[PDB]
This record gives structure tokens, sequence and C-alpha cells, in this order.
DNA sequence: CAAGTACTTTTTCCGG
RNA sequence: AGGA
DNA sequence: AAGTACTTG
């Protein structure tokens, strides 16, 4: 929780060295990115790649064939939750426009 | 808790996990010198009972892993002596709200 | 499984998203020659029909909000409100 | 475009990933691949009941694929296979073999240690599928002996027996494809002091897998459905079909047969000469030789970007063009093919700055907008007008380029012995010229940015650039000195909705970034605005009856 | 598109068994004596016999021309060419499966009425037997009980000779006139 | 035999019917699709109860196109054959080699070898007929017979019956 | 690498940061749960200053001759005087606005006023001001119980997270905080009536407008923070590259934190 | 022209849904692959001028679907079938998270 | 427990 | 080889 | 190569 202070106090350190300004809220989501896992958890192939996330989604990003052979090996199942899983089957991913759905009700329909 | 001077031998080291349900804990004396808690950075951690973990759930419509973690060597995580899958409560200040609070799941 | 109208939680008001996506879908509908709710008063485009059907809250649909978990919550266009 | 099919449509929700079982190949396949021989039955073209087509696609574009009878477009490819000779290991997975071995028993095929050993129990509690076979291999590499008897989970008096088997395990190592074992030994209580160094063969390793307990391979990495330990190495080797290995066939008689269709005709070549080994006069060492070729072939056939060297390079100094070298990142499948497209009704021109135009509004040239098409469906509500629009053609402005049916039929207005006599009916679309006031994705690689990307109202100009207004600078970022830039054509009336509620420019006005407005006014008006604006500015009535009229909104006061 | 139904059976990868079906009481994997109508709660099979059959068909068909005319606002031989009418009105015409159905049921069926239909429904589902079998019983005619266990196999213990006996008298007795 | 299945058909309505008789079209469609179909997942679809109370539920709307996919919670009359199943029913066609049989939607065929030897085929009737020492079975005849066994066919659950065993045979 | 770390973050339905698992990032997005564009730079008066000056500008005494505040505020002036059951409220006012100095003074530790809070309340007041005609010489139509009430029960409907039980409801409070010790700080009675010179009308006005204005600039659900922010620190590191103690700052820097690298060029402490 | 990786971002910024898909596959790739209901594989021998299906090795003829997604996808994953690797699509769930 | 060996990307788009 |  | 991860001495 410390940690997570030192992290933001230095990300916004870096930014508002140039001079340039950026929301807390941005830096902030970053920075709790890392943090959250547990500890600090490298924005590298290494660390965020390297979690428990979606595996088309994790093979977009440096370990392409190498983790879809780990795919294959312990038979990791895909959520199709994350946004580039979709993006690799053709599917409305659900961000902003597709994150609820829409229905037409015969109710309301015949009222009008 | 135990206040170790300099070291504790493997061999003593071995009955730590000896005597459940009773728990047994190792603080070095050195360590001890400061309360890490009392520094700037370091925000209101706390302890949630079974009930309130289980609301906490409920209340997020959570999983217990769906939650930010704390490692259980974290020193802060010794300090109040988590347990693992025990939940903390994080109260910092905000330059956005003015308190925020966060929880981590001990594991 | 759903949850019931009573127990709903999320903005009483529409999102920019669930809005752009209304007219969108209107339009879709209207351009496909599907059947308009409201007196076209000398209209021509769909978006411009979906955005009078829209004003005069005499849309059909409803909007599932899914939440993270798996569960909904159901809301129709007329019990929805406009800011934007 | 892809005719109708009487299935039920579906989205993707699940991609349950696994191994072949070298038994669902054999099923799933549509042939046998018995030949090198790309085709050419006895040089008479056409294909062979060998490689390409002896079930599989299809080729020659007039020749509708013999299984589904669908051919070229609408058909996929039908996958085929080939029995190996001997088995070999799987490139990827070479090092979890070996890690595999380094875990269970090179006899029994049971696990080096179990519930009986705390630290075991313990790894074996760990919940993830990767985490706890890390743990159980880090524990099972050390243990060097099968155990016999073992203390029971009380005191060391009792040594109660869990698995048999006394066995003394290797030291397994691998030589590059292959796996090398240097067992501990025995002689007069010592020995090594030179030990026993054997290679264990794929066909070895291939056994102790299949007898690996289910409960045991569950514990480890492995499923027993869709990825059981003894896939990893191949007996049956799935033959993708042409689509996925092309051939580019220039002129007439000239083949044009793709990489993979060598590197296929390489792995049944060394096939065929292992087979004929084997079954005939067995020389052994050249047996175990042509062995390790064909282990090799199907290697770089996978993975030619190997360490141990030979970079299998095709007669003409080029490296054969691995599957691995296919989908691997920055072009190449996912990153090039896949997460980024080239695009269908997309324009790139140089950029010029109109202080004449809305801040929303983007210069579009004639031949850009009779070039760019919108799908527009007879409806009532323009009928009459894309009628005119039809009448117009495709080489006058206000015009279209095609007509396309109910009948899925498209209309070639720019040919067509009817583009004159042509009536529309309620249905149909009229592929449209762009027009003014249409929505557009304007966009300015880098892209580093939502506001490097804005939809903006189509006004179609003359003059060959894009004219897009000033104050509108400062987020593409770009200038005007060569500069060019991109631009996208919805075509859903959904799509546009989209464009025009979420990304049109005036909505990007104040940016989420920095809290603060992202555009501004800038240079000629920020420098005249200045001079305008002090106590020493005066202006007479003549020029402020015009500045007043150039106002637009001007209420006449 | 198909029809499904609400046995939600997630079979991944694992294709058969592909069990035979027999009057050993071995139906389908759609035809378990324990199966869940769409209201959610479990329900038992319904199985019809020719006559229970006619009688359910011929008042969904009734009730289907009762709404068709709504909307619209703004003796065997004798009884076969009344069907043969009410089909003309309410199906398709292309359903000639409904159609020859419905003279099979008119030729086939035991009881001309909904009251002895009912009456036989009690004296079966009484004794405890799969729906299969029960159906079977109502829908073809026997009489020594031996007749029976032999065409409904499936029976053969499941019952006493004479209790069989007993309830294929009664049958026999609720045996509506032609 | 015949049962009352619980089904559930997926259909997808192009915009252009999104006006009030919208109900009664998918109702319709249903019919159309559902009545007089036949599969051997469920045997002959015969006949949609219910018309009155058949469920629309809400209709999902497609991404890309218009178009809304219902779920039309329904409920129907069934006739799934079965090996071993002993029915009744009319003979339809005679020849050297066996005779068909309708059963309700379907027909089944009893070969030469699947009735007694007695009853052997003659050729010389108008229509022909298979005739027995006590026994006649022609065109119109009522017969009992065992399914021995299905074989479920595009449109159709087509059959092979037994007439050989006890208490089969004419009726 | 950022775009890629962060694409799966968005805030769902319940106004919880989530990632592809569904794993909670933050529980409210940047802690206040407002859309980034509706924030300006607000100015927090009740943290500077002179204790003495807060006084002077808060402190609303109808006990005190000269601390009441004169019948050329508001109409009911002269009748105000002494009610102890008003002064109560006066009192509980005054009381609240301490507490906040005392807790902003505890958040902003060196004394920055100036903090980005949505709803810019200055514009709302002022252009009240041109909306009514506000005339700085007549009395207000207001009460005591008018202004001090009123302000309480905006403060309800100031609507973030909408849920019915303690955990959800005390995280309201805690998401709307500082923005009502803004709303405090800036609707106080002394302030409304010396200052604002607001009627009653006009401030019914500037409450329903900060109340409707509050409730637009709260985040869409589906909103995409993940590229978001993602974009918003990796766009700002392009221009100190296309442009140009002594610690590494600056895109060096940034690369040694996002890879968390355990040799630093420049580890310093600070005693 | 390209939209490039980068593009897909902003779009998915933007929280365009439709527009980034129709860009992806109706302005480009765009295919109609039939997979089997048991094995989520490509393995349907799709004869649709005769309304006959089949996935032989899973003896199927009933469960199949119809998909849409990019030509490259229906590459890729016969790309990974290549190499023994099954990325078996299916239309339904079971995790339900 | 120590080096030693083994490995992965390194801005986007746009004519022989 | 080149362009912003 | 820069940086790290991995097993091997
Ligand atoms: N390699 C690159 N990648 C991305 N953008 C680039 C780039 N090179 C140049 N640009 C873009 O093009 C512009 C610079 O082109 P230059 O030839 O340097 C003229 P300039 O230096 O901008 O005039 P100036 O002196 O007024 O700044 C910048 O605005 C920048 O964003
Ligand atoms: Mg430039
Ligand atoms: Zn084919
Ligand atoms: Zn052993
Ligand atoms: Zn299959």
């Amino acid at each position: 929780e410390a940690g997570r202070a030192a992290l933001y106090k230095e990300v916004y350190n870096v930014i508002a060295s140039d001079g340039s300004y950026v929301n807390y809220r941005h830096m902030a989501l970053l920075v709790d990115v890392m943090t959250t896992q547990g500890g600090l958890t490298s924005v590298t192939r290494h660390g965020f790649n390297r979690s428990n996330t979606g595996a088309l989604m994790r093979c977009s990003f440096e370990e392409t064939v190498e983790i879809l052979f780990e795919a294959g090996a312990s038979a990791e199942l895909d959520d199709c939750r994350g946004v580039s899983e979709n993006v690799i089957l053709g599917q409305m991913a659900p961000i902003g426009t597709g994150a609820f759905d829409v229905m037409i009700d015969e109710e309301s329909l015949v009222k009008y | 808790i135990f206040v170790y001077q300099n070291n504790i031998t493997p061999s003593a080291m071995k009955l730590v996990p000896s005597i459940p349900p009773a728990t047994i804990e190792t603080f070095n004396e050195a360590a001890l010198v400061v309360n890490i808690t009392h520094h700037e950075l370091v925000p209101k951690h706390i302890r949630l009972s079974s009930d309130e973990k289980r609301e906490l759930l409920k209340r997020y419509r959570l999983k217990e892993s769906q939650l930010p973690r704390i490692q259980r060597a974290d020193p802060v995580a010794l300090y109040l002596g988590l347990k693992r899958g025990e939940v903390v409560k994080i109260i910092r200040k905000s330059e956005t709200s003015g308190r925020y609070a966060s929880y981590r799941i001990c594991m | 499984k759903a949850i019931p109208k009573d127990q709903r939680a999320t903005t009483p008001y529409m999102t920019k998203y669930e809005r752009a996506r209304i007219l969108g879908t209107r339009a879709l509908q209207i351009s496909m020659n599907a059947p308009v709710f409201v007196d076209l008063e000398g209209e021509t485009d769909p978006l411009r029909i979906a955005m009078k059907e829209l004003a005069e809250k005499k849309i059909p649909l409803v909007i599932r909000r899914y939440l993270p978990d798996g569960s909904f919550e159901d809301w129709s266009v007329e019990e929805l409100i406009v800011d934007l | 475009g892809q005719q109708y099919s009487s299935a039920p449509l579906r989205t993707v929700k699940e991609v349950q990933f696994g191994l072949f079982s070298p038994e669902e190949v054999r099923a799933i396949s549509v042939a046998k691949i018995r030949f090198p021989e790309t085709m050419d039955e006895t040089q008479t073209r056409a294909k062979i009941g060998g490689l390409n087509d002896p079930r599989l696609g299809s080729i020659d574009r007039n020749l509708k694929c013999q299984t589904c009878q669908e051919g070229m477009n609408e058909c996929p490819g039908h996958f085929g296979h080939i029995d190996l000779a001997k088995p070999v290991f799987h490139v990827g997975f070479i090092a979890k073999i070996k890690k595999v071995c380094e875990c269970v028993c090179m006899h029994c095929g049971k696990l080096l240690l179990d519930e009986h050993n705390e630290l075991m129990r313990q790894a074996l509690a760990i919940k993830d599928s990767k985490k706890r076979f890390a743990a159980i291999w880090t524990l099972c590499k050390t243990k060097m002996v099968c155990e016999t008897d073992v203390p029971s989970e009380d005191d060391p008096t009792q040594l109660v027996s869990r698995g048999g088997c006394g066995n003394t395990q290797p030291t397994i190592r691998k030589d590059g494809l292959k796996l090398v074992g240097s067992w501990k030994k025995d002689r007069a209580t010592g020995d090594a002091d030179e030990p026993e160094l054997r290679v264990l063969s794929t066909e070895e390793i291939l056994n102790i897998f299949k007898h690996i307990s289910v409960k045991d391979f569950t514990s480890l990495g492995f499923n027993e459905v869709f990825s059981r330990p003894e896939w990893m190495i191949l007996t049956c080797l799935p033959v993708p079909p042409p689509p996925v290995r092309p051939s580019i066939s220039f002129n007439e008689s000239q083949r044009g047969e793709d990489d993979l269709t060598f590197k296929l005709a390489d792995i049944l070549k060394a096939n065929i000469s292992l087979e004929t080994l084997e079954h005939n006069g067995a020389p052994h060492h050249a047996i175990e030789e042509a062995e390790s070729l064909l282990q090799f072939h199907v290697a770089t056939y996978m993975d030619n970007d190997i360490a141990g060297q030979p970079q299998a390079l095709q007669k003409s100094g080029r490296p054969v063009k691995s599957i691995r070298a296919r989908l691997k990142g920055k072009e190449g499948r996912i990153r090039g093919n896949l997460m980024g497209k080239r695009v269908d009704f997309s324009a790139r021109t140089v950029i010029s700055g109109d202080p004449n135009l809305e801040l929303d509004q983007v210069g579009v040239p004639k031949s850009i907008a009779k070039t760019l098409t919108y799908p527009e469906v007879v409806t009532p509500y323009n009928i009459d007008r894309l009628t005119q629009l039809v009448r117009n053609g495709p080489n006058e402005h206000p015009g279209a380029k095609y007509v396309i049916r109910d009948s899925g039929d498209r209309i070639d207005l720019r040919y067509s012995k009817r583009a004159g006599d042509i009536q529309l009916q309620y249905g149909w679309k009229v592929e449209r010229h762009i027009m003014d006031n249409d929505p557009v994705l304007f966009n300015r690689q880098p892209s580093l940015h939502k506001m490097s990307m804005m939809a903006h109202r189509v006004k179609v100009i003359p003059y060959s650039t894009f004219r897009l207004n000033l104050s509108v600078t400062s987020p593409y970022n770009a200038d005007f000195d060569g500069d060019e830039m991109n631009l996208h054509v919805p075509q859903s009336e959904e799509t546009r909705a989209e464009l025009s509620q979420l990304c049109a420019v005036p909505l990007q006005i104040v940016s989420p970034q920095s809290n603060k407005p992202c555009m501004g006014i800038v240079q000629d008006t920020l420098c005249g605005i200045r001079k305008l604006t002090l106590r020493d500015t005066f202006i007479e009535l003549d020029q402020v009856l015009n500045m007043l009229y150039w106002v637009p909104d001007w209420d006449g006061v | 598109v198909s029809t499904s139904t609400f046995q939600t059976r997630r079979r991944r990868l694992k294709k058969v068994e592909e069990e035979e079906n027999a009057a050993t009481l071995q139906l389908g994997q759609e035809f378990q004596l324990k199966q869940i109508n769409h209201q959610g709660e479990e329900e038992e099979l319904i199985a019809l016999n020719l006559s229970e059959a006619r009688l359910v068909i011929k008042e969904a068909l009734v009730e289907r021309r009762r709404a068709f005319k709504r909307s619209q606002k703004k003796t065997r031989e004798k009884e076969l060419e009344s069907i043969d009418v009410l089909l003309e009105q309410t199906t398709g015409g292309n359903n000639k499966d409904l159609k020859n159905t419905m003279q099979y049921l008119t030729n086939f069926s035991r009881f001309r009425d909904q009251e002895t239909v009912g009456a036989v429904i009690q004296l079966l589902k009484s004794t405890g037997l799969h729906p299969f079998e029960v159906a079977q019983l109502g829908s073809l005619a026997c009489d020594t009980a031996d007749e029976a266990k032999t065409l409904i196999p499936s029976l053969n213990n499941k019952i006493s000779d004479d209790e069989l006996e007993r309830i294929l008298k009664e049958l026999s007795n609720l045996e509506t006139l032609y | 035999m015949f049962f009352i299945k619980d089904l559930s058909l997926n259909i997808t309505l192009h915009p252009s019917f999104f006006g009030p008789r919208m109900k009664q079209y998918l109702k319709t469609k249903l019919l159309e699709e559902v009545e007089g179909s036949c599969t051997g997942k469920f045997g002959y679809i015969l006949c949609v109860l219910d018309y009155d109370n058949i469920d629309i539920q809400r209709g999902r709307i497609l991404p890309t196109d218009g178009s809304a996919e219902f779920n039309v919670k329904y409920r129907a009359v069934v006739f799934k054959p079965f090996k071993g199943e002993v029915v009744d029913g009319t003979v339809v066609s005679c020849s050297q080699h066996g005779f068909e049989v309708q059963v309700g939607p379907m027909k089944v065929f009893v070969t030469k070898h699947l009735m007694p030897q007695d009853l052997t085929f003659n050729a010389g009737s108008n229509p022909p007929s298979y005739q027995s020492s006590e026994d006649v079975i022609t065109i119109k005849s009522r017969i009992r017979v065992k399914i021995e066994g299905c074989i479920s066919q595009v449109s159709s659950i087509h059959a092979i019956g037994s007439i050989k065993e006890d208490y089969l045979g004419a009726i | 690498r950022l775009v890629k770390a962060l694409e799966d973050i968005m805030v769902h339905y319940d106004n919880t940061t989530r990632n592809s698992l569904g794993n909670v990032i933050q529980f409210i997005y940047g802690e206040d749960g407002m859309d980034a564009a509706h924030i300006e730079k607000q100015s927090l008066d009740t943290i500077g200053g002179s204790d003495a000056a807060f006084e002077k500008r808060y402190r609303v005494d109808l006990l005190n001759t000269d601390h009441t505040l004169d019948p050329s505020l508001l109409e009911s002036g002269s009748e105000i005087l002494g009610d102890l059951k008003l002064q109560v409220l006066l009192d509980e006012e005054y009381k609240q606005l301490v507490k906040d100095r005392k807790f902003l003074r505890e958040v902003f530790v060196d004394g920055e006023a100036n903090w980005p809070l949505p709803v810019n309340i200055r514009r709302i007041i002022q252009n009240a001001q041109q909306t009514f005609h506000i005339d700085h010489t007549k009395p207000s139509d207001l009460t005591i119980k008018d202004i001090v009430l009123g302000v309480k029960d905006l403060q309800e409907n100031l609507l973030v997270l909408r849920g019915k039980n303690e955990i959800i409801q005390n995280a309201q409070r805690d998401a709307v905080t500082l923005f009502c010790c803004l709303l405090r700080s800036r609707l106080a009675t002394r302030r409304v009536l010396q200052e604002y010179r607001l009627t009653k009308q006009a401030f019914d006005w500037v409450l329903s407008n900060i109340e409707a204005q509050f409730l637009r600039s709260v985040v869409h659900p589906g909103e995409m923070v993940g590229v978001l922010a993602a974009q918003s620190i990796g766009e700002p590191a392009t221009q100190m590259t296309l442009n140009t103690k002594k610690v590494t700052s600056g895109v060096p820097r940034l690369k040694e934190i996002l890879n968390v690298a355990k040799n630093m060029k420049t580890p310093s402490l600070t005693v | 022209l390209r939209f490039g990786e980068m593009e897909r971002d902003c779009m998915i910024a933007h929280g365009a849904a439709s527009f980034l898909k129709e860009r992806l596959m109706e302005a480009s790739d765009a295919f109609r692959v039939h997979i089997c209901g048991i094995c989520g594989l490509m393995t349907v021998i799709a004869k649709l001028n005769h309304n006959q299906f089949e996935c032989k090795g899973c003896d199927n003829k009933i469960d199949i679907y119809q998909i849409h997604i990019p030509y490259a996808a229906k590459l890729l994953f016969q790309e990974l079938m290549a190499m023994n690797i099954t990325p078996r699509l299916y239309t339904d769930r079971s995790r339900d998270f």
C-alpha cells in the first residue's frame, strides 16, 4: 500500500518532469493495475502477460506461438471475455456499445 | 510472538508449526525498532471477520480470487498477523474523493 | 438468472453507449423498412426518425445491462432518462 | 457473396484448447497422403491421390472440392493425415516432454514423489494447473529413485509400501531434438565413477507416458480428454489443406507450390525412407539415422528457428518458412492479420488546412467520393432519390457504382446493359457515392490517442487533397508539410450512429487525458485575435458591416 | 434452425454411448421417466394411448380455430370426415403426417369419449408402471394376461398375472362401441 | 407411445415484421417449421399444443443486422417409434418381398421371412395378397406388427417389423 | 506495452473497474467515479487562510449583536436575532465547516487549495446572478432553514454508487466526501448572503443545477479506462522525444518504472 | 489501407464496438465456417446445396452450426491444428463466472 | 549458492 | 531505396 | 545489444 504510493509518486514525477499534466485516475489506474496482483507486476512479457487472463488475449503480445503451445498442453479454456479474443473471432466486443444487449418487448411494441 | 535478537537456528524454527490450533510468530528485534504503520505512505489496514468478508463478497458480487491481494509476508500483514484468506480494508486519502476504501485478500 | 425490477441498482439514466446503440439499432431497423412508431413529420432519414422515436420515448427496445458476475438488470428506453 | 446455409448461426463463446489425439487425426482426415508427388498424375495436369487433393481441398478454381461439392470460396479446406513410421517429439513440447520424465518413473510410469512426502502433498495442494506442475517438477527432479517402501505418515520405524518398482532413475538432458539420460548406477557402493549413457527413444517415452495414471498426469499440467501426455509425441501427422499451403500457379504450365507443400513432401520422403529401411533388411544404425532425419523434418516444419543450428534452408539459400514463423507477431497472423488488418472502404491523400470549413467537416476530393461507396437500402424515404443516383451512373458526382438486389446478385451500373432502365425495388441496396454530410473516420498515424481518430462530416470538394479545419490540427498532431492522412467509410446505419454519436469532432473538444480542451484557436487566428482585441483596434462602418455578415449566426443587429 | 429440448446435458468431446432403445423400457436420452418441463420443475413422461392422443390433438386443433376466428374479427366414418375438415381450417395441409395420424387414431381408437378415456387413465395410472407400458395397455387390447405380458414384455414380473387379467377385464368393459 | 414433449425453436424475425401482429407471425412461423416436422431426436412432430399460451420471450436484437432472435418455448405431440414396440396398423402395399403397413405418421414394412411359412405370396389377386392356411392379408387389411428395427431417415422414421411371433399377425 | 496490459479494463454497471477475469482493479473509477472531461481545477476556500479569516467568512451567530446577519442581507434579519433553535443550525453548520478544514489539511498536507473537482460551482452562481438579476442592495427571501437545510438535502442526491446496504451506502459516502467539502465551503449561510446575495428561486435553481450537472459528471459503465489511461500516459511520453540532485528522468526513468528494474541508475534516499 | 493494431486501440478507447467489428469483418476477411458441436473443429463437410451436413469422426449429422469469423482466424485455426493443437470452438458455456 | 547459458520484443502508417 |  | 529468465556448476 506504501509501494503503491511510491509507484504513483514516481510515475507522476516522470510526467510532471516534462511539465505536462495527466489526471490522477490514469496513473492511479496503472499503478493500481501493477499493484493489485499482490506486489509490483512489471508491464513486461514476464509480468502481466504471464498472468492468468485469456490465451488468445495473452498471445496477441510477445509470446505468441509459445503461449499457444502451453494452451493446448495444459488444456486452457477461453473465456472470450477479453477485448482481443473477440477481435480474433470477428465478434462484437463486450465494450462500450456492446457491453449490454438490446431487445424488443412485445408489450411496449403493441402499446405504440 | 517471539522477539529474536540476531537469529533463530533452523533447529528451533521447525517447532513453529508443531502446536496448532495455537499459532507462533517470529519477529526480529531490529525490524521492530521503528513502527512501519506510522509512516506517511502507510494507510489504515483493518481486519475483517468471516461475517464482514462474506458480506463484502456478497455486496460486490465477487469470488475470493476477484479481490485485490496482499502477500502473507507483507510488513503490514505480519504486523496485524494476517492469516491466508483474511481480508484487510484499506483506507487511504484521495485527491479525487477525499477518502477511499480498498480491500486486499491475503494469499 | 436475472434481477427483479424492484432490486435494480444501475444508473437510472441512459449511458452515452446505450443511446448511440438504440439510435443505431432503430435507424438500422427503420432503414430495413421496419415499422416507424411515430409521426414522420416530413422525416426521410432513419437516424433522424430514430432520434424522434427516442425523443417521444416510443422505441419498443429493452437494454439488458449485464453485471460482471453474470446476472443482469432489464431496462427500457421508456424507463431510462436522457441527459445526453 | 457466400451462399445460404440451413445451419443455425451462432457465436464462439468458448475456445477449448487441447492436443490432437493420434486417433482423432486419423478419423477427421479426408485423406492420407501417401505421395511426396505434389500432383501431376503422370505429368498430366490435375491432382494425385497422394499430396494435395487425394480428397483434400481444391486447386484449378474450375474444380469443385472432391468431398463437399462447394469449391474455392465457401469451401474451407479438408484436413489430411500421414501415419509416421516411428514416433517423433513435437518441437514445442520437447522440454515439457523432458520435464514430465523428470517427474515420473522411467519403468512403471508413477510419480517419483507422492502424498507421503510432506512438501509434495503441499505442492499438490496448489490449485493452478501450471504453478502446481512447477512445484511438482522442482521436487521430483531431485528424486533419482522410484520408491518401493516409504516411512509412513507417522513413524520412521514403520516403512510402508506405496507403488513398487525399485528402479534407479536417469538424469535426463537434451541433445537438440534428442533426449539423453545418465543413470546414477551402483558398482561396489559408489559408481559413477563412469555411469550408464543411453539415449531415451521417442518410442519408449511414448510408452512410459501411456502408463502415467489419470490421477497422476492430471496432478501434473495435463487433462484426461483434451491433453494427455502421450499426445505431445506424434504418431499421426495432420496434413493441412491447400488454403493453408496455396499453390500460387503463375501462368499455365508452372506449379508455384507453397513452402509448407515442400516441407511436407520432405517429411513424406523421410518417412518412406525409414518405413522401407525397417520393414526390409534393417542395417540398424541406418534406421536410428533415417529416424533422427524424420524427427528433424517434423521439427523444422513447425519451427525452423531452433537452437540446434541447422535452419533447414530451402535450396535457394533462403531458410524454409516454419508454421511458428507464420504466426509470430508484427506482421504474421496474430498481430498483422487478425489484430490489425488491411481494409476496404478506405482512402489516403495529402492534407491541407482550410479556414472556411467547420471544425467537424472534412473536405473529400470529387474522385475520392466517386470511388468510395455507401450501401443504401431502397426505402420509400429515398426510393425516388436513389433512382436518380442510379440514373446518374458511376461517373457523375452525385451517382452510384452498383445495385445489389434481394437476389444477392451485384448489378454493375458501370457496364450492365440495363444501367439506364433499372427499376429499383424495396429492400435492394444502391451502392451510392459518398455524399456531403456523411460520417467518416479521419485518422492520422501514429494514433497514440483517442483524439487521433475522429468522426467528420463529408464535404465533397475539388482538388486532390483532404481539407480539414485548422483548430483540429492540434489533436491529429499533423502539419501540412507533405502530410498524408487516412479516411474510413462506415457501412451500417448503426455504424454511422456509432461514429456521429461517440466519435464526432465536437465531442472530442474536452480531453479526459488532462481534463481540459484539446483543440483551440491557432496561428493566423491566435495572432490576429490578439491584434483585433486591444484598445488601439478600431473598425470603420464599411468593414464592420462585412465582418458581421461573415458570422453565419448573426442576429441582423 | 431446428428444435431442441430442456435436457441440457453438456456432452463435451466424449461422443458415445449410443445405447439402443427397446421395450425393455430403455427409451431415449430424451424419453426418461424423469423429464423437466420448461417451467423448470421436474415432471414425468407423458405417454398417450390411441384415443388419449386423438382427444389431445382434436382438443388443441379446436382451440386453435377458436383463436383463428377470434383474431380474424378485426360416429367414426362421420368423425373422420369431421376431423379431415378441422385440419383444413387450422393446419397447413402440408402436414400430411397429422392428416394420416388423425385418420389412424379415428380408426384405431379404443375409447370414443374424454369421460371414458378419463376412466381408463385412473384404472391404469394406479398400477405403478412406466408410462410407456401404461399407454401400450390402453393403446392395444389383449385377453390372456400373457397376450399383454408378451406384447408389452416390459411387464413380465412388474405385475400379478391375475391383477393384469382384472385390469384387462375392466378395460374391455370400458371399450366404447363403434 | 405418442408423447407430449416440451420443445424450443429459435426463430429470427426480419425487422420489417416489428409490428403488433408480430407474436401472431412468430406463433405462425413456429407451426410453419415445427409442425409436420420429423427428427430422429424427437420423432415425428405432429401438433403444437395450446396455441394461445405459446411463450415468445424477449427477442435479442442481432448485432450487425436488424433481425431479432426469439427462443420460442413451446409444447407439442410427438411420435418416436421404438424397437420392440408392438403396433397395430393397416396395410398399404404388398410385394413378393413382403408388405408395408401405415402406422400413424410412418410406414413399417414386414419381409416374407418376418411372417410365418404358411402365409405365402399370391401375385394372382386384385390387388396382390399374402395367403395363409386360414388367413389372407391384402391391401386394406388390419394387422398387429412388432417393430424389430428403425431407420431414422430424412423427414420420415421408417421401420422393419415382425408378425412371425405369438399374438402378432392379422386382427 | 501499457495498452496491451490495460486493454481489458473497463467500468461495469456496478461502477467497478475490472478486467477479462473480472478481478477488481478499483472499486470506483479513479477513487471518485467521475468521467475525466467533467472535471475542472476548482478551489477549496475552507483549506487556506488564517484561522481568524475563516471565522469572519463562515461564522453566523444569531446570539451576538455584531455576528448576526444584518437585515440588509435577508428579510428575517430582525426576527432572526437570538433564536437558539436556529443558532443550533448555524453552530451545527460552523462545526461541520471546521471539521472539513481539519480533514482537508489531513489530505492536502502542503495546503494546496486548487484541486480538480466536478461541477464548476463558481460558474453556476456567476450564471445564476445574470439569470435572476441579483441586486446587491435588497434583502434575500431565504430563511436560515432554507440555506442550511437545502444544502444538507442536495448532498443526499449527489449519487455515484446506487445500492441499498451498508457496504455500498458507506462507499457512496466515501466517493462523494471531497466534493461536499467544496459544496459546504461555497454554500455556507454567510457566503450565500453577503457574497452571492442569492434570492430564494436563484438559490433553489443553483441547487438543482449542481445536482443535475453533478449527475451528468459521473462515468458511463462501458467506458474503456484501460485503453484510456494507457493512451493518456503513452502519448505524453512521445512528446518528451519528438521535442528533445541529478537523477535519471523522463523516457529513460519511465522505462525503469514499467520494467520494475531492480538496478536503477540513480537510487536515492531522502531523509 | 491498414486499420493497424494501433488504430484498433483508439476504437476500443471510443467504445465504438460495432464499428471496430465492422472494420475487421465486413470491410475485410469475413468468412463463414461450419463447426461441429461435439469437437469444436471445422471438420464439417457441409454439402449445403443438399442441406447435408456431417462431421465424420464425430459420427454427427445434427449438432452443427455456422459461424462468421475472419478468414485469418479460419487460417490461424487450421495452422494451429497443422501443429497438433486443437482450438475447439463452442457456441455454449460451462464456467459461468 | 555463483556465474553460466538461453532468449525476447526494440513507433505507426505510406516505390525496384 | 524513401516519406510524415 | 538490454535486460531478464532459466537451469546448471
Ligand atoms: N518517425 C515519426 N513517427 C511519428 N510521427 C512523426 C515521425 N516523424 C515526424 N513525425 C510527425 O511529423 C512532425 C515533424 O516533421 P518535421 O520534418 O520535423 C517539421 P517540424 O519539426 O514539425 O516543424 P517545427 O520546427 O515547427 O516543429 C511532428 O508533428 C510529428 O508528430
Ligand atoms: Mg508534418
Ligand atoms: Zn471442401
Ligand atoms: Zn517405478
Ligand atoms: Zn466433430
